[PDB]
């Protein structure tokens, strides 16, 4: 609930590089964000206003 | 940059405004990151940080990050930790 993203992963990350983790940050965060996890177990901040994401979340 | 694309805990408030971090620095991976310039923030005194709790108990200075400093803008909020 209070976890927020300061900055986003700009370039698309291939689906083969991401795990199944998905969490949407609070609507009260300065920046609207969805959180994914790489297969290296790193949490990464993503802009839901990027069609690269809307595609991935649909895929999940 | 990409390295600092990681989430961190923000503080909450009873004012109905956006959540905001303590200062403009945060820890991701093996990088101590700096919030982007323009990013909103809370600038609390050493004393205010010492007594920071799960309920509002001091007026919290709202600010804007600029090169790692939370520059106070004048607005005060009832911030708290969750």
């Amino acid at each position: 609930s209070t976890t927020c993203c300061y900055r986003f992963i700009n370039k698309k990350i291939p689906k083969q590089r991401l795990e199944s983790y998905r969490r949407t940050t609070s609507s009260h965060c300065p920046r609207e964000a969805v959180i994914f996890k790489t297969k290296l177990d790193k949490e990464l901040c993503a802009d839901p206003t990027q069609k690269w994401v809307q595609d991935f979340m649909k895929h999940l | 940059e990409a390295r600092c694309a990681c989430p961190a805990r923000h503080l909450n408030n009873t004012n109905g405004t956006v959540l905001k971090p303590l200062g403009c620095h945060y820890f991701c991976n093996g990088t101590l990151c700096t919030a982007p310039d323009g990013y909103p923030c809370y600038n609390l005194t050493a004393q205010q940080v010492r007594t920071l709790t799960t309920y509002p108990n001091t007026s919290c200075a709202v600010g804007v990050c600029m090169k790692g400093t939370c520059v106070k803008n004048g607005t005060m909020e009832q911030c708290f930790k969750t």
